[PDB]
């Protein structure tokens, strides 16, 4: 009984972080995925520093 | 962070010069790095990493993990990824099982970085090097009471072949604390039985949640057995200086380590030095423990417990040589010890915390620690010495204070270093213990004490 | 001036053993001794009375 | 009792001159010849490896 | 600059390096990593780079300096802290602001931001200058005063121009010396091949002692200024005590201490408790630092640097001898830079000699050794400085199968010989008397035999007394205590005085911190003649119970005289001194 109650307080705990952490990621999905698509799409055109 | 958001294109060469026992030797190299983690392409499609051991015109001579085994010269890519090796350093590294080369074993996604760190890391700087003050209490009473580790210090335990260093060392892992902390575990060619002993004892006891493991089998490669003390050191140098916790970083195996130094150093045409160990073990071994230490403006120390293994049980070994010389202190496992069946079968006698002093304080631990650890030493060697004396002079002849003695011996061996491996025998505990142990014999005989320690507690 | 073994890995290890051992036994004789002329003197005095 | 501890004295301090001036004397200087060979086979070892 | 071409190891193969010579430092790749050059095989040179050496590509620019590996000689040497490269731990850490050290940190080793105060010698436009002449003052400290500036001893010619009196920074002109035309431009500072020794006109025979302040080492095993000791150094032995001792309380006016790769828990309490330290001077109370150079090196730190710590070391007291001023060097863990330079040879491949140390360890401590020595200074004005090497021999202490510990031993003439055992028998300052030595009394018997002549004929009788006490000992151990005769109890008697008084100084204490070499010789003289009257009432017949109940109150006087304190000093201790001898007579005499 409380192995199963101490697991249900964990994912109590738990939820909470997953709700944030979901919120978070969506909330700066946009950001984020804007970031890596402008670093993918321009690369840096230089030789080598020892060429 | 912000040069992170970079894409640097990696170069495969599918020109492979030859391969000679683990070194791969490749041709036409644009500008090799030295020291340039590098994944190999077997021809069966098995990725392998290697490390580059040499460089020269257009040449590089790489060093694959796991062998060498099925490469092809027509069609093994080899792509170079033009960087060291790094570890993702993380907060969320507390509580992950890592292997030899930092790969997640544990059943858990990769780190999530928060930087990419160079496992080989850089000198500390000596003016920033501050003296260790306060002492990590470890559950072995043994050696918190009479070898305590200061935090900052740098104390091999030094056993043999068969000795439970390895049960020692996850005592201490399971057990340690300040008199916040994370514990950072690296585990070199150990047993697959020992290192699934070392997962299953954190993940159980719940020592896990403050431990960053490093578990490196014995059939693991030897090159990623030569990185695991670097990925420990390196998390632990994380943890402590840029996050402000102590950390008692526990290496295991040094001398499975120095045998893989051995094995690299050989990769090389370099000749074999004292014992077939390079020269340079020494600056190696220096690297690897000076590592640790306290500095000045972060509130964070690292401590070391390199738990080294002798070969043959000769403090002559070169391991042991050199290891003493970088460090600070010793302690001793016992053959004979084990054998009577005492855990931990700590030897007192040989061994020693050279920060003694510092650990055993009035502020930090309590007021008689130095003193009681000082006498205990006395009578113990006086204890060992009516031991040998009474099968030569008979038990009658000896004196009141060697009777006394080997009864304190038998309360000694029996209670105080006899330690079960899952009690957590705190400093005050084990003290309280060592003063019942002390009260055998009259307050005139214990000679070491002060006086006013004496009136205060016995 | 020393023995005349033949120079060996395994065999150094036996010498400093035998070294240690016979540091042990110079010791505990050397206990004996003092123990033993202890009590020669305390019996050449009850000879003497 | 006077005679007997007085020949076992004698022969004990005979065993422990003996001891401290032959035994330990000589295993000295084996320990130290045997180094001394071992070191001089780890020389010619280490020239072979070198040519 | 050249360009890499092979990196295999810490050894670096650079292509393209006509011009480069041998011994060389080099700025190895991008990030400017300081190796010497150890071999040329035409274009190529081979490199031991001094830090790490990952990730040196190839085509990497390797710069050439053009010089050996040098020291930075100059002032603003005083407070500082080095390595064995000499580069400044207390600047890099305000520079990088982090606790490491990084890879190819290129921070001066001397301040040039700070400005010097500059006042010129009497070298005048168009007087011919010679290497090692003063051509100039600078006041950089409170105890060290007048930083005499010094033309490079290799420079010669005829001064062009003169700086005047002012304020001054390192990296701006202060001589234009011309030779056959103006090639020669000096500032306050200049630079010196670590590996050779700095030239001197004459080197002299070390005479005047080094007086340690203690009473052991400044009377049985004394030390001469210039003179080259040797200690165990081993772990809870007093090495601390002696190190502090050297630094605060002896005649040396500037102090070099070298780590060479002792431990950095270790290098941390040297670094935090030298600081710490105040030399009581003529003006005030101003710390010990203001006359000590650190070299502080780890065993982290680079093989390379912590060879090259004590030739760092050596080569900064051989510049502060240049200046007239006496220097002593202490050398902690001379094994250690012997273990340093093995793994150098054995990293360069040379074969062992002995115990795997490199064929050239012997003549390296020579030479090293042979660089101390009081010695006139190069040039005019003819100033005189002394440079006094003090080496802990091993962490094997005093263990002769080290061929490191053999060879200091060896060339070495003073050895103190700390005992482990007299430490855990809380005997202070720990030294061993019956295996300590020193090869100096018969050279100090010249300024003995001019300040105070019966120094050496009371030191050979202590050290008579103590062999007999050794004897006696022996015998009481072997035998009953009471079959000694009278003879015999008085010395042992004696010797246990000397031990407890004499001999065991208390440093921590405030009467017996620095005993002068004046209060030495009174309580030596002391000593002697309470064990002389000793003995004449011996001879006498007298008992000897009854004389050591009617001269407690002598043996109480005597045992005093560690506790009269030297702060009056001169006369004014060395009269009380007057009446204790005479009541150590009056009193044995009734």
């Amino acid at each position: 009984g409380g192995v199963g109650e101490l697991e249900k307080k964990a994912e109590a705990g738990v939820q909470g972080e997953l709700a944030e952490i979901k919120k978070i990621a969506e909330k700066k999905k946009d950001d984020v995925v804007k970031i890596l698509i402008e670093t993918v799409i321009k690369p840096s055109a230089e030789v080598h520093i020892n060429a | 962070v912000e040069q992170g958001f970079n894409v640097k294109p990696r170069l495969n060469y599918n020109t492979v010069s030859g391969v000679n026992g683990p070194l791969v030797i490749l041709e036409k190299v644009k500008f090799p790095r030295y020291n340039e983690i590098v994944n190999l392409t077997l021809p069966d499609g098995t990725v392998r990493q290697g490390q580059v051991l040499e460089i020269r015109g257009d040449r590089a001579i790489v060093q694959v993990f796991e062998g060498t085994s099925g490469i092809d010269v027509k069609k093994t890519t080899v792509e170079f990824t033009g960087e060291s090796l790094r570890i993702p350093v993380s907060e969320d590294m507390l509580g992950r099982i890592f292997d030899g080369s930092g790969r997640p074993i544990d059943n858990g996604p990769k780190v999530f970085a928060e930087d990419y760190l160079d496992i080989n890391g850089s000198p500390i700087n000596p003016y920033a090097r501050i003296y260790p003050e306060e002492m990590i209490s470890t559950g072995v009473s043994a050696i918190d009471t009479m070898n305590s580790i200061a935090r900052g210090q740098k104390i091999p335990i030094f056993s043999a072949s068969g000795l439970p260093h390895n049960e020692i060392a996850a005592q201490i892992c399971r057990q340690a604390g300040l008199v916040n902390f994370s514990i950072v575990f690296a585990a070199m060619g150990v047993n697959l039985e020992t290192a699934r002993f070392f997962k299953q004892d954190f993940e159980e006891n719940g020592s896990l949640e403050r431990t960053s493991l490093f578990l490196n089998l014995a059939n693991d490669p030897t090159i990623e057995r030569i990185i695991t003390p670097r990925l420990a050191l390196t998390t632990a140098e994380y943890l402590a200086y840029q996050t402000e916790r102590h950390v008692l970083t526990i290496l295991t195996d040094m001398s499975s380590y120095a045998d893989a130094l051995r094995e690299v150093s050989a990769a090389r045409e370099e000749v074999p030095g004292r014992r077939g160990y390079p020269g340079y073990m020494y600056t190696d071994l220096s690297t690897i423990y000076e590592r640790a230490g306290r500095v000045e403006g972060r509130n964070g120390s690292i401590t070391q417990i390199p738990i080294l293994t002798m070969p043959n049980d000769d403090i002559t070994h070169p391991i042991p040589d050199l290891t003493g010389y970088i460090t600070e202190g010793q302690i001793f496992v016992d053959r004979q010890l084990h054998n009577k069946g005492i855990y931990p079968p700590i030897n007192v006698l040989p061994s020693l915390s050279r920060l003694m002093k510092s650990a055993i304080g009035e502020g930090m631990t309590r007021k008689d620690h130095g003193d009681v650890s000082n006498q205990l030493y006395a009578k113990y060697a006086i204890g060992k010495d009516a031991a040998a004396m009474k099968a030569v002079v008979g038990e009658e002849a000896l004196s009141i204070e060697d009777k006394l003695s080997l009864e304190f011996l038998e309360k000694f061996e029996k209670t105080f270093i006899t330690q079960g491996a899952y009690e957590d025998r705190t400093v005050f505990e084990s003290l309280d213990q060592a003063w019942s142990l002390l009260r055998i014999y009259p307050k005139e005989m214990l000679n070491r004490i002060s006086p006013k320690i004496l009136d205060e507690f016995y | 001036n020393r023995e005349q073994v033949f120079p060996t890995r395994m065999t150094l290890g036996l010498m400093k053993t035998k070294l240690k051992g016979a540091n042990q036994g110079y010791s505990l004789l050397k206990r004996k001794s003092e123990a033993l002329t202890k009590r020669f003197r305390d019996i050449t005095k009850r000879i003497d009375d | 009792a006077f005679i007997i501890l007085d020949e076992v004295i004698k022969v004990t301090n005979r065993r422990v001159n003996a001891i401290e001036h032959v035994i330990i004397p000589r295993t000295e200087n084996t320990i130290a010849y045997i180094n001394s060979e071992l070191d001089e086979l780890d020389r010619e070892e280490f020239y072979r490896l070198k040519k | 600059y050249g360009a890499i071409y092979s990196v295999s190891g810490p050894v670096v193969i650079a292509e393209n390096m006509i011009g480069c010579a041998m011994y060389e430092l080099v700025k190895v790749g991008h990030d400017n990593l300081v190796g010497e050059v150890i071999r040329i095989d035409g274009d190529k040179a081979t490199i031991q780079v001094y830090e790490e050496t990952a990730g040196l590509t190839v085509g990497d620019p390797v710069l050439r300096t053009g010089k050996p590996l040098s020291v930075e000689l100059g002032p603003g040497l005083m407070e500082t802290i080095y390595d064995g490269i000499q580069r400044p731990l207390k600047a890099i850490k305000e520079e990088s602001q982090s606790i490491y050290i990084p890879r190819g940190i290129d921070t001066p080793a001397l301040d040039r931001t700070i400005k010097w105060q500059f006042t010129p010698g009497k070298f005048q436009v168009g007087d011919h200058i010679s290497g090692g002449d003063i051509y100039g003052s600078v006041f950089e400290n409170s105890l060290i005063s007048s930083h005499k500036i010094l033309l490079p001893p290799r420079s010669r010619g005829t001064i062009t121009w003169i700086a005047p009196a002012g304020e001054y920074t390192l990296d701006e002109k202060i001589l234009e010396v011309e030779f056959d035309g103006k090639k020669s431009d000096f500032t306050l500072y200049h630079t010196w091949p670590v590996r050779v020794p700095r030239p001197v006109t004459e080197k002299l025979s070390a005479d005047y002692p080094l007086l340690t302040g203690q009473r052991v080492l400044d009377a049985l095993f004394p030390c001469v200024q210039g003179g080259t000791t040797c200690i165990p150094g081993a772990f809870g032995c007093g090495k601390t005590v002696i190190s502090q001792s050297l630094s605060k309380y002896s005649n040396s006016d500037a102090i070099i201490y070298v780590g060479c790769g002792e431990r950095g828990n270790e290098m941390a309490e040297v670094l935090m408790e030298f600081p710490e330290l105040y030399t009581e001077m003529s003006g005030t109370k101003e710390p010990i630092m203001k006359r000590t150079t650190l070299v502080a090196n780890t065993s982290n730190m680079p093989v390379a640097a912590r060879e090259a710590s004590i030739y760092t070391g050596i080569t900064l007291a051989e510049y502060f001898r240049d200046q007239g001023k006496n220097v002593s060097m202490i050398a902690d863990s001379s094994s250690r830079w012997a273990e340093a330079l093995r793994e150098i040879s054995g990293r360069l491949g040379e074969m062992p000699a002995d115990q795997g140390f490199p064929a050239y360890l012997g003549a390296k401590l020579a030479s090293f050794y042979e660089r101390a020595g009081k010695a006139v200074a190069l040039g005019s004005p003819d100033r005189t400085g002394s440079v006094s090497i003090v080496a802990a021999v091993s962490p094997a202490g005093g263990d002769f199968s080290d061929p490191v510990t053999t060879a200091t031993l060896g060339i070495t003439q003073v050895f103190w010989g700390l005992d482990k055992k007299l430490a855990q028998r809380k005997h202070f300052p720990s030294i061993n008397t019956s295996v300590s030595y020193s090869k100096y009394t018969n050279v100090l018997n010249k300024f003995y035999d001019s300040n105070y002549p019966e120094f050496p004929v009371l030191r050979d009788r202590m050290k008579e007394i103590l062999s007999n006490a050794e004897e006696l000992e022996q015998v009481v151990q072997l035998v009953g205590k009471s079959a000694l005769s009278d003879s015999d109890k008085i010395t042992l008697d004696v010797a246990t005085l000397i031990k407890e008084d004499f001999l065991q100084q208390n440093g921590y204490s405030t009467y017996d911190a620095f005993c002068p070499i004046w209060k030495t010789f009174d309580m030596m003289r002391a000593f002697i003649s309470y064990h002389d009257e000793a003995q004449k009432a011996v001879a006498n017949g007298a008992n000897w119970s009854k004389l050591a109940d009617s001269t407690g109150d002598v043996k109480h006087a005597v045992s005093s005289s560690k506790f009269f304190e030297p702060s009056r000093g001169e006369k004014e201790v060395h009269g009380e001194f007057e009446k204790l001898l005479s009541t150590m007579q009056e009193r044995f005499a009734e």
